[PDB]
DNA sequence: CACTATTTTAAGAAAGTGCTT
DNA sequence: AAGCACTTTCTTAAAATAGTG
């Protein structure tokens, strides 16, 4: 970008909404290309602050959802918290 | 730090004729390149290992 | 320069995977805090192991999702190669 | 909604590890 | 000794994108 930016919420609407369409298309963009290049199925929900639903999913949401429902094994499983630590440690 | 375009060239000349250099190809091979003997030996071991796909 | 199309090499396929995986959901949190959304991220690899990521609690994530009627941009894996061809 | 200066991502390069031949 | 099969540590091209017209 022409200049960096802290991850902080986007406190003027007009550039949060701007920054939320460009990062979502993004991060779509991105799933699609690790869905193909390494063979996974993937789905992306994600609610806006208006709570308005924008989804991906490689095939089928229905199809990835229902395996989700349906895995007993215990699994890998990330929040915002976990994330930030991984960033951190890279100091 | 990586090596000149000129090291890699030659370095690539000479795989694509021979995947495997005996002591003394790669020892007269890093004299001419000024790479040292290790550095030729473990640029093909590294090369064959990344021509398998 | 990158052509989207499977890694056959099971090795390389792994550590695209694992670099990727992580680069997917760092923007994924990038996104839920930049912009105040919730974000529920599930990944299946090629032996069907789960991945997950949320920004907030899932199961609440996944009940909006089933109980949303309206219709909403949902796009696949077709639809997105189609969207980059047509910018040619 | 297109452009582009700048930052961010991830593929690839030389070296590290710890075996086996 | 050197190969081998990864792994680590980086560098740097390629991709994404923040501010802009």
């Amino acid at each position: 970008g022409r200049k960096k930016i802290q991850i902080t919420r986007i406190m003027d609407e007009r550039n949060r909404q701007v920054t939320f369409t460009k990062r979502k298309f993004g991060l779509m963009k991105k799933a699609y290309e690790l869905s193909v290049l390494c063979d996974c199925e993937i789905a992306l929900i994600i609610f806006n602050s208006s709570n308005k639903l924008f989804q991906y999913a490689s095939t089928d949401m229905d199809k990835v959802l229902l395996k989700y429902t349906e895995y007993s094994e215990p699994h890998e499983s990330r929040t915002n918290t976990d994330i930030l630590e991984t960033l951190k440690r890279r100091e | 730090v990586l090596f000149s375009q000129a090291q890699v060239y030659e370095l690539e000349r000479r795989f694509k004729q021979q995947r495997y250099l005996s002591a003394p190809e790669r020892d007269q091979l890093a004299s001419v390149l000024k790479l040292t003997s290790t550095q030729v030996k473990i640029w093909f071991q590294n090369r064959r290992y990344k021509s398998k796909r």
